[PDB]
């Protein structure tokens, strides 16, 4: 179901050839109840992430801040 | 200047308990040897019993069967003291099955060739009603000495399928071991002590064997003592 | 199993000076130290070669 | 609002749900031991805060309860035990769930 | 103000241990000390220890 090679597919006629990583399969709607805790877990690290990104995108770009400031 | 012990007799006055004769012993070594072979033979011997079961209808051991007119712990209470020896494997599973009125024996299990049951005469449990019917699958397992039930859950392999019940095991083959002295025959000597054992077994270890096998566990534990 | 068993270590020996020896070993599976206490006990007390 | 019964408990993992059917009640006839869930019973908490990560989680998502605390009826601790019989009692005013 | 109660009936298999208090019948009372192996234990002379 995630990894599968062209000698599988020789039974459709291998259409496409293997190690190909594209998009073959999709899934109607994931309810996400009980994994609640979990969503809320992966809403804290995308937090985080974005936080990193932004410091990425103002100081990675603009080479940090060379300024006196306060620790 | 000592002389050796042997097994000389093996009288099986019944299928059940049984007397073992040793020949020429010395002198003091009445009460040695007779009270470390019965410790031994009353301590460590490989036990045959029943470790766990699975009834075909009921969700625990507190709940009670349709047709069966005894409950689900009084029949694991007389099932724990079953007398069953294995021969070939280690753990085995056998299987049961029976219906109609009348009490279901041991006889009634099916009896693959390397197992073999030793009472078919002892009873499990009754059954009253004609269209009732109990088919139990039962687990044998080797070991010995004595393991709770409470210890038996530490595995931790998964085992919480709820039809599955967990009897005390009690494999311990011995049951009562007597031992006395006497003046030996003649042997143009006196002063030798014979040692007559009394052995009562539940049915599922041979005399003989039980003796060889008690020694070497002596003397494989007593080989250590052999210093720097 | 059937026969692994625990076959005691000789932790130590202490010995004073000449002949007070106290020989201690460890482990030793239940029900064996009162067993081979007992039979070392018998059968050096007792009955055991040596001239007088 | 009104408290809930079903088995919708966070910071636990399949160990804890294990004994723990789609309705939020124990099996008849598991081995429980000191220390687990036998009920899973949740609280809702107040809302008393306003972040945006209420409005990334909540209500991105749709899950409005939105906040759950743990209040399930462990079992006492030093004690094993056998769920043998469990018990139902519900006011004719609430709609009953599957097991039930 | 109750929506549903739930009760659950725990069954636990009580064995012997040390520290449970035990009795005859009139006055001699104990609390258990050993579980002292079988081995060990006093022996008639017929074989069946007490």
């Amino acid at each position: 179901t995630k990894e599968i090679t062209l000698e599988a597919a020789r039974y459709e006629d291998e259409s496409l050839n293997l190690g190909d990583y594209v998009e073959d399969q999709i899934e109607s709607v994931t309810f996400d109840r009980i994994t609640t805790q979990t969503a809320k877990q992966v809403i804290v690290q995308k937090v985080r992430e974005a936080e990193r990104a932004m410091v990425v995108d103002q100081f990675r770009e603009h080479e940090g801040e060379i300024i006196t400031g306060v620790v | 200047e000592f002389l050796k012990p042997r097994l000389v007799d093996i009288e099986q006055v019944s299928s059940t308990h049984a007397k073992v004769t040793l020949e020429p012993l010395e002198r003091g070594f009445g009460h040695t040897l007779g009270n470390a072979l019965r410790r031994i033979l009353l301590s460590s011997m490989p036990g045959c019993a029943v470790t766990e079961v699975e009834i075909d209808g009921v969700l625990h051991e507190y709940s009670t069967k349709e047709g069966v007119q005894e409950d689900i712990l009084e029949i694991l209470l007389n099932l724990k003291g079953l007398a069953v020896r294995v021969q070939g494997k280690d753990e085995v599973i056998l299987t049961l099955n029976k219906s109609g009125i009348g009490p279901v024996t041991a006889a009634d299990i099916t009896h693959d060739g390397d197992v073999e049951i030793v009472k078919p005469q002892h009873v499990i449990c009754h059954l009253t009603d004609e269209n009732a019917s109990i088919s139990m699958r039962i687990k044998v397992q080797r070991g010995r000495g004595y393991v709770p039930a409470s210890t038996r859950i530490h595995s931790e392999e998964d085992e919480r399928p709820i039809g599955r019940l967990l009897v005390d095991a009690c494999y311990s083959p011995v049951e009562r071991i007597a031992y006395n002295v006497e003046a030996a025959r003649v042997e143009q000597r006196t002063d030798l002590d014979k040692l007559v054992i009394e052995m009562e077994t539940n049915g599922t270890i041979d005399p003989e064997e039980a003796i060889r096998r008690a020694a070497t566990i002596l003397a494989e534990q007593l080989e250590a003592f052999v210093d720097l | 199993s059937v026969t692994e068993f625990l076959k005691p270590r000789l932790v130590d020996i202490e010995q004073v000076s000449s002949t007070h020896a106290k020989v201690t070993l460890e482990p030793l599976e239940r029900g064996f130290g009162h067993t081979l206490g007992n039979a070392l006990r018998r059968i050096l007390l007792s009955s055991m070669p040596g001239c007088a | 609002g009104p408290e809930e019964i079903t088995a919708d408990i966070p910071n636990v993992g399949e160990a804890a749900l294990s004994k723990l059917d789609e309705s939020g009640i124990v099996y008849i006839g598991a081995e429980v031991t000191g220390g687990d869930i036998l009920v899973g019973k949740v609280t809702p908490k107040g809302e008393t805060q306003l972040t945006p990560e209420e409005k990334l989680l909540r209500a991105i998502f749709g899950e409005k309860a939105s906040d759950v605390k743990d209040s399930s009826l462990r079992v006492p601790n030093g004690v094993s035990g056998t769920v043998i019989d469990v018990q139902v009692f519900t006011r004719d005013g609430v709609e009953k769930d599957k097991r039930a | 103000g109750v929506l549903k109660i739930v009760k659950v009936y725990l069954a636990v298999k009580r064995r012997i241990q040390p520290g449970d208090k035990m009795a005859g019948r009139h006055g001699n009372k104990g609390v258990i000390s050993k579980i002292n192996p079988i081995e060990d234990m006093p022996y008639d002379e017929n074989g069946t220890p007490v």
